[PDB]
């Protein structure tokens, strides 16, 4: 099996800059007919892969001139001339020269943008969840960059670690930020034993934590 | 144009058999073989094998010989993938793709192999919520199986200021959420509605966000 090592594993680049993805084969990859069947694909979190480049350097219809392929031997490169936001996704090289055809592991392209602090909001369980015996406290941290952020829950002043579920969006296509959802699930009985619920976020954009909180008796 | 249309997502129990269809149009089906690819949850594409569309002669990758069968109906411009005796690790998205050197891909068919049953979600409105400049509302979609759920706001009418978060497994069941940010001079006088669809269980839920 020919293996395909891609480099790098993820690629942060600014708009307008240019990007280089490398794909290295563990054996030469000339087919018995003389051609090198090396392809590049872009996959977006939405979709199926779309062909960019076939036979090393040929562009597929409708792929813009900004993408170009080159290489030889065991060493292949995809260059992305003028990075646009639409170029977000995961790039793969692929060889169909020797069976089984094999893929590279993928490179993740991220858009490098300026730091942005999260906008944090907090929501107590709805009335309707509480009748089911359940209580999720939800905190949204919206539109921030870079992706790295820590979120802490406190209950009546006390850090709570278990029952916390986090979820990140992919990078937005409009503004290149990330968002995240943090949920603290409790029984109704445990939810009703405390008064104050706090969502605290530590982001490189500030040394002080952003705190959002509510008291069950405040409104 | 050229398209490859695959059948929809599937839930099977370990041990069962799936057949997944790949329907081509836009070209002479019999001139171009059809590949099958597996994308396991996470990263990675793996080639399963190919089938010569004009003779129905298949070729399987080493790791795919035995439980897997390629077939065609020509006859219908359809190729099929059957997977027998399903285990956990057959959980993946399956693609058909045309040409030896491969060019066009189908849109993929996700297979979930699980003994967890089809289960409808509950939808909870998240209000701030009752009495600046900006308000953020949300929707909690709790306890469904399998993926996916479709979540829109109003009826697609709100697209701006929307974040829908990927589903996470919360003891056997999925949870997802969505937030939407609107002008404070909008809500609560213009109604805001979270519309949830769970095609597997045929659930359609509208939940109005009421101030608390
Ligand atoms: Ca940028
Ligand atoms: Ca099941």
């Amino acid at each position: 099996d020919v293996l395909m090592t891609q480099t790098p594993l993820s690629l942060p680049v600014s708009l307008g800059d240019q990007a280089s993805i490398s794909c290295r084969s563990s054996q030469t990859i000339v087919h018995s007919n003389g051609n090198t069947y090396l392809e590049w694909y872009l996959q977006k979190p939405g979709q199926s892969p779309k062909l960019l480049i076939y036979k090393v350097s040929n562009r597929f219809p409708g792929v813009p001139d900004r993408f170009s392929g080159s290489g030889s031997g065991t060493d292949f490169t995809l260059k992305i001339r003028r990075v646009e936001a639409e170029d977000l996704g995961v790039y793969y090289c692929f060889q169909a020269s020797h069976d089984p055809p094999t893929f590279g592991g993928g490179t993740k392209l991220e858009i490098k943008r300026a730091d942005a602090a999260p906008t944090v909001s907090i929501f107590p369980p709805s009335s309707e969840q509480l009748t089911s015996g359940g209580a999720s406290v939800v905190c949204f941290l919206n539109n921030f960059y870079p992706k790295d952020i820590n979120v802490k829950w406190k209950i009546d002043g006390s850090e709570r670690q278990n029952g916390v579920l986090n979820s990140w969006t992919d990078q937005d296509s409009k503004d290149s930020t990330y968002s995240m959802s943090s949920t603290l699930t409790l029984t109704k009985d445990e939810y009703e034993r405390h008064n104050s619920y706090t969502c605290e976020a530590t982001h490189k954009t500030s040394t002080s934590p952003i705190v959002k909180s509510f008291n069950r008796n405040e409104c | 144009q050229i398209q490859l249309v695959q059948s929809g997502p599937e839930l099977k129990k370990p041990g069962e058999t799936v057949k997944i269809s790949c329907k081509a149009s836009g070209y002479t089906f019999t001139n171009y073989g059809m590949n099958w690819m597996k994308q396991a949850p996470g990263k990675g594409f793996k080639w399963m094998g190919w089938i010569k569309t004009n003779t129905g002669e298949p070729t399987y990758a080493e790791d795919f010989k035995g439980r897997f069968a390629f077939s065609l109906e020509a006859s219908a411009n359809t190729a099929y993938l059957q997977i027998n005796n399903l285990k956990n690790e057959d959980t993946a998205t399956y693609f058909c793709a045309r040409l030896r050197a491969v060019d066009y891909w189908g849109q993929g068919t996700t297979l979930t192999v699980s003994s967890a049953k089809t289960t409808a979600p509950s939808v909870y409105p998240l209000a701030p919520g009752t009495a600046g400049s900006s308000v953020t509302l949300g929707c909690l979609v709790k306890g469904y199986f399998p993926e996916p759920v479709t979540l829109t706001w109003n009826s697609g009418a709100l697209s701006s200021g929307v974040h829908t978060f990927p589903a996470v497994l919360q003891s056997d069941l999925y949870t997802l959420s969505s937030s939407v940010t609107v002008t404070s001079s909008t809500w609560p006088s213009q109604s805001i509605t979270c519309n949830v669809a769970h095609p597997a269980s045929s659930t359609k839920v509208d939940k109005k966000i009421e101030p608390r």
